[PDB]
RNA sequence: AUACUGCCAGCUGGGACUGAGGACUGCGACGUAAGUCAAGGAUGCUGGCAUAAUGGUUAUAUGCCGCCCGUCUUGAAACACGGACCAAGGAGUCUAACGUCUAUGCGAGUGUUUGGGUGUAAAACCCAUACGCGUAAUGAAAGUGAACGUAGGUUGGGGCCUCGCAAGAGGUGCACAAUCGACCGAUCCUGAUGUCUUCGGAUGGAUUUGAGUAAGAGCAUAGCUGUUGGGACCCGAAAGAU
RNA sequence: AUAUGUAAGAAGUCCUUGUUACUUAAUUGAACGUGGACAUUUGAAUGAAGAGCUUUUAGUGGGCCAUUUUUGGUAAGCAG
RNA sequence: CCUGAAAAUGGAUGGCGCUCAAGCGUGUUACCUAUACUCUACCGUCAGGGUUGAUAUGAUGCCCUGACGAGUAGGCAGGCG
């Protein structure tokens, strides 16, 4: 016998080998493992974790977000990559000139990079061209404002958005949320 | 790229070069074993002679094996048996004296056999069952490369140059002690000795602190 | 794939401690002292014999 | 689909799962939201506040049309102008061809102010407006025409 | 009956709410029913609109 | 039927399973329960401080 | 039925001393505390406000709020298999500074002290503490202490 | 110059179990120079037998061990309950509305399928209405409605932006967490120009409050699991009613 | 005695304020700061098996028995 | 050691039997054997790694290293029908 410190036979806890069946996504991953293990460069090794991901950990980046991210003083050159989905933004009025490599650009996303001057590239052209991840600018969207997360944590004096389906005056708005009715929280 | 010769002469000169200093230092370690034994044994003959009393110096180091099995151990001593790594009966660590580690040797006194260790001891405990922590992983010592390249940066290139690190408590002891996997000891091939091992040993028991007799319990274990 | 063990397998002894030469030629495992007659006091075994 | 669910991994175990000292009995706790307020008010006070009771004012033969009034504000307003015209719109920033936006025409009732219109004038012809949309808009150049 | 954070739910079926199941299988049916009463009422009043 | 009425029991075991963890600490805690006069007093101060710090750095 | 009130078995916890009750020695009135001073908390049982519960006699804190007559203080508790943070406003009467802060403080600056001398010549001065290190060898001389010969007792009544 | 203790990288024997593992490498040892070796795991030689001889199966005998399963239970072999035997049948399902997670498409949008058009006819394919959800919140409501800062400051923060040849910093830092602020609604205050003198409405605030803003993330489909109503895992009342 | 709180530092330490509407008689302080001085010892020991964190959900919510402490009871294979 | 010492079927230092014991107190050894310990093989699990090499070897392929394995209620996974 021995008196065990830790949990027997524990998995690691973190994905390898992305949920998805797309084999295009699994390309990508053993293009990246490679890189990964034969380069070096810390660049692959996060881009490698980040192809696992689920869809709610790889939310989606607008150009707005790409635009502030290109603000950064020395980032107007850089080459802005994302792991996912680049969305259009309605609500700039002017894109420079950059490269964004990303998973995936939706129509508007695509040609607002286009019509600015720049190019949307797949990031097995972003391997070709940055190897070890040379001046590269990794993009991650907003993960904690989707809808879910806000009803995480709910309880009592959380401030964390009840699971209701009907809103308004007599849905929840009584006993338990004013101090003239009973109490609050 | 030829590569017959010239890669192959340069190693084994480099290698050569490591085996001098490791004969080198294995002389010298031999030379300060010998003279320090002598050297207390001159010390007692001296004050017998001025008709005073030596009184040696107290041990500065313990080899303890836990002769208890894992059932039944009160959290506490229970504790105290994985913070110095005997998580299994027989298994053995050296552990450097102090009254940190002497108070915590007192806790779990019911559970372990230990005493002071000499220099033959250590160094079959070594050759014998000695395996290194690398990589979060038990590999056999068996090669003068593989400490050298995980505790080189201490100054500890050989089995010998660890096994001195642990008989004379040097400044790298706890690197070099755990660096060395938790020692894997088989049942004493004479037996115990006495009919019950869970008293002490000075009840005719078999745990606690036997001071010397250590030696001849653990070379029957190892 | 293989332990061995030295304090036997002599050739992984050598292996290991290339002194182990050296100690085994010269006999240090069984090597003599000088001699020099240095007598404890009287009282010591006055005090060790004491009744 | 069946094959993939539970049931299937249960066969041969005696309790499918659960329990043999709390078994699956019919409604150990009642039926529906019963017992609220008796033996479920741990799970209401922590989960649903305010459930019990009554609020404000009643309201009857309520018709929601008379309060539709979507909103836009101010930073997606420039998505009205349709989008071959928009790009011409910006580059040629005049008074006295300033496009109508007609907000209504849309699909929106009130005209809220989120900000950041670029200075381009723009005439903006909405039932109901924020008094900071209005007053960006003018900063811009243009106007808002109050349309019924 | 009622346990951990969830929406409070209605779901209106304490009635024998599976009497009055309808399933509208003939989707299909009632649309081939309906272009054939118009091609036949086209018909009967065949220059009319 | 009389039952049992209380122990702690096993209690101890069951904290200890993924337990006694200390609370995280954090720079900046929360300047809640602390007095409004020097809340409101600190505000103003550390508004100043990246004023002045701004236009040294400018 | 079982009683559980807010001072029940305070009856010696806060009893005040022996010879020691009545008016406060205004020391303590005169001793400052700052936002990150550790405290302990003794209940003085004479002052009734600003009495921290009997859960934290003999629990010692640091100091996040100073009010006209006390300070906040952050405790962790143990409830369940986690520690809550827990806010004490406690009267000046029922804290004092910790001792053994202060003394850690004087070694800070015993340590950076050291740490300046030797860094002018370079001796190796090992801050670090050590624990009691096992005896070296010593020679007992015997002249003027002859060794004094103990046998056991026989059994007598001394009643 | 010795029945004791310690040490020997001292010597000489006698037994047992094991032989894992490469189409080519390591660390070493031994002679002063063809190289050998017990050095990162067994080879050499010699027999007998190519068959039920070894072995698998099965029956018995022998040695030792072995209470009847399911169930409820702190506790069952129980002097607790079901079970004489066998076959076939026999028990967590489907739906409405959903929570988490995951996969997929599109993405500030999303959903063709009420319907229309077609059709090889319940398929499939097509449709530049509306409607649902999302894009705005907050208040009982009337109502009002989210940047004067590079969409802020501070701490941390992966990644990225030089190398100097063996201590080795600085810059940028969009996920996210902590924190101080700013904006919107509510509440409680100020109440300016102005004026059907009784309306109008802050730039000024407040240990107040919101399921908010602060360069959107959602919509749809599918799957496991979990929830509620349903006969609701299957069987089972004493009753009540027409 | 046993048990128990805290501390043993990089969020730490050493300058005439740098800020404030707080505070002081007062640049007095308080809080938070900019620049300066501190990687093999980063200020006891031992260990660390990867930290930290989130969501969601099952079963359970009859317990019982050593040693030691201990209550009621003559006691109990009793009750707590 | 004996008396004190009485219960109901026949009867239990486990039984036989044991009397300088095979009893009792103690000392010293030798010896026996657990699913425990040491070492080795094989299965699985988990972890950490290697591998874009020739006119043979899908890179969830091939391979290296270490540790670990009790389980009701229960959860999950990979499979069988």
């Amino acid at each position: 016998g021995i008196d065990h410190t830790s949990k027997q036979h524990k998995r690691s806890g973190h994905r390898t080998a992305p949920k998805s069946d797309n084999v295009y996504l699994k390309l990508l991953v053993k293009l990246y493992t490679f890189l990964a293990r034969r380069t070096d460069a810390p660049f692959n090794k996060v881009v490698l974790k980040a192809l696992f991901l689920s869809k709610i950990n790889r939310p989606p980046v607008s150009v707005s977000r790409i635009a502030r991210a290109l603000k950064q003083e020395g980032a107007a050159n850089k080459t802005v990559v994302v792991v996912g989905t680049v969305t259009d933004d309605a609500r700039i009025f002017e894109f420079p000139k950059t490269t964004v490599a990303a998973l995936r650009f939706t129509a508007g996303a695509r040609a607002k990079i286009v019509k600015a001057g720049g190019e949307c590239i797949t990031l097995d052209q972003l391997a070709v061209r940055a190897p070890k991840g040379q001046n590269t600018l990794i993009l991650r969207g907003p993960r904690n404002s989707r809808e879910a997360v806000r009803h995480f944590g709910m309880g009592p004096h959380k401030g964390k958005a009840p699971r209701i389906l009907s809103t308004g005056r007599k849905f929840e708005r009584a006993r338990g949320r004013r101090r003239s009715k009973g109490f609050k929280v | 790229a030829e590569q017959v010769a010239a890669e192959r002469a340069a190693r084994k000169a480099a290698n050569k070069e490591k085996r001098a200093i490791i004969l080198e230092r294995n002389a010298a370690y031999q030379k300060e074993y010998e003279t320090a034994e002598r050297n207390i044994i001159q010390a007692k003959r001296d004050a017998k002679a001025a008709g005073s009393y030596y009184v040696e110096a107290q041990h500065k180091l313990v080899f303890v094996v836990r002769i208890k099995g894992i059932n039944k151990i009160p959290p506490k001593p229970r504790k105290v048996l994985q913070l110095l790594r005997l998580t299994r009966i027989n298994s053995g660590t050296f552990v450097k004296v102090t009254k940190a580690t002497l108070e915590l040797l007192k806790l779990i006194e019911p559970y372990v056999a230990y005493g002071y260790p000499s220099y033959s001891t250590i160094r079959q405990l070594v050759y014998k069952r000695g395996f290194g922590k690398i990589n979060k992983q038990r590999v056999p010592l068996s090669d003068n490369a593989i400490i050298e390249a995980n505790l080189g940066k201490y100054g500890i290139l050989s089995i010998d140059d660890l096994i001195h690190e642990i008989i004379t408590v040097g400044p790298h002891f706890k690197q070099a002690n755990n660096f060395l996997w938790p020692f894997k000891l088989s049942n004493p091939s004479g037996g115990w000795g006495v009919p019950r091992k869970f008293k002490h040993f000075i009840q005719g028991g078999s745990f606690g602190n036997r001071e010397e007799f250590i030696n001849k319990l653990v070379k029957s274990m190892n | 794939v293989l332990k061995k063990n030295p304090l036997k397998n002599k050739q992984v002894l050598l292996r290991l401690n290339p002194y182990a030469k050296v100690f085994a030629a010269e006999k240090l495992g069984s090597k003599k002292a000088e001699k020099t007659g240095t007598k404890p006091a009287a009282v010591f075994t006055e005090t060790l014999k004491h009744d | 689909p069946s094959r993939f669910t539970k049931t299937r991994k249960h066969r041969g175990h005696v309790s499918a799962g659960k329990g043999r000292i709390g078994k699956h009995r019919k409604h150990p706790g009642g039926r529906g939201m019963a017992g609220g307020q008796h033996h479920h008010r741990i799970n209401m006070d922590k989960y649903h506040p305010g459930y019990f009771g009554k609020v404000g004012m009643r309201y009857f033969h309520k018709q929601q049309a008379h309060f539709w009034k979507p909103v836009l504000n101010l930073d997606k307003l420039w998505t009205l102008i349709p989008e071959d015209k928009r790009d011409q719109y910006l580059k040629s920033a005049s008074k006295e061809t300033a496009p109508v936006i007609d907000t209504l025409a849309a699909g929106y009732g009130k005209i809220l102010g989120k900000g950041r219109i670029p200075n381009v004038p723009v005439i903006v012809k909405a039932r109901f407006v924020s008094k900071l949309a209005e007053e960006k808009i003018r900063a811009a150049g243009g106007v808002v025409e109050l349309i019924a | 009956a009622i346990s951990k954070n969830l929406p409070i739910l209605k779901n209106h079926f304490r009635k024998h709410w599976q009497e009055r199941v309808k399933v509208h299988f003939d989707q299909a049916g009632k649309k081939v029913s309906r272009r054939n009463a118009r091609a036949t009422r086209a018909a009967k009043i065949a220059p009319r609109p | 039927a009389k039952s049992k009425n209380h122990t702690a029991h096993n209690q101890t075991r069951k904290a200890h399973r993924n337990g006694i963890k200390k609370p995280k600490t954090y720079k900046y805690p929360s300047l809640k329960g602390v007095d409004p006069k020097f809340r409101r007093n600190h505000k103003h101060a550390l508004h100043g401080t990246a004023k002045a710090l701004a236009a040294a750095k400018k | 039925g079982k009683s559980h009130g807010y001072r029940s078995r305070t009856r010696y916890m806060f009893q005040r001393d022996f010879r020691k009750h009545g008016a406060v020695h205004l020391s303590t009135y005169l001793k400052v505390y700052k936002v990150g001073d550790i405290v302990d908390i003794k209940a003085n049982g004479s002052i009734q406000k600003g009495m921290p519960h009997k859960f934290y006699q003999g629990k010692t804190g640091v100091v996040y709020n100073v009010t006209k007559s006390s300070v906040g203080v952050i405790i962790n508790k143990m409830v369940g298999n986690r520690y809550l943070e827990k806010r004490l406003n406690l009267r000046v009467e029922h804290i004092k500074h910790s001792k053994c802060r202060q003394e850690f403080l004087e070694r800070v600056k015993a340590n950076a002290a050291k740490r300046a001398e030797a860094k002018a010549q370079g001796v190796a001065v090992q801050l670090k503490r050590q624990p009691a290190q096992p005896r070296e060898s010593r020679i007992v001389s015997t002249e003027g202490n002859v060794p004094q010969t103990l046998a056991p007792v026989p059994y007598e009544t001394f009643i």
